């Protein structure tokens, strides 16, 4: 998830959404992203989960 | 110990064979994500609230 964020940051794609399924680790994925996205000063947008 | 009927929910679950517990009031089976074939006769301790 971190690498996905780094990739997005590299291309400076600030605005994104997450499509997930009930498959394992889905809830945390959101949590890990919530921390990683949240900590940064930048105003990127999570649109939908 | 507790939650003796953990394996079956997984085992049937691979083939999506529905499982119905009689005596498992355990709450951990309520999440569809981990046990997706689980069928419960009665509500968990959480629902007791």
């Amino acid at each position: 998830a971190s690498v996905m964020l780094n990739i997005m940051e590299e291309y400076d794609w600030y605005i994104f959404s997450i499509v997930t399924t009930y498959f394992p680790g889905y809830q945390d994925f959101e949590n890990k992203v919530r921390s990683t996205i949240e900590n940064s000063f930048v105003g990127w947008e999570l649109e939908e989960v | 110990d507790h939650l003796t009927p953990t394996p079956i929910s997984y085992t049937a679950g691979f083939y999506r064979i529905p499982v119905i517990g009689l005596t498992t009031r355990m709450s951990i089976y309520s999440d569809k994500s981990i046990h997706l074939s689980f069928l419960r006769t009665v509500p968990p301790y959480s629902h007791q609230a």
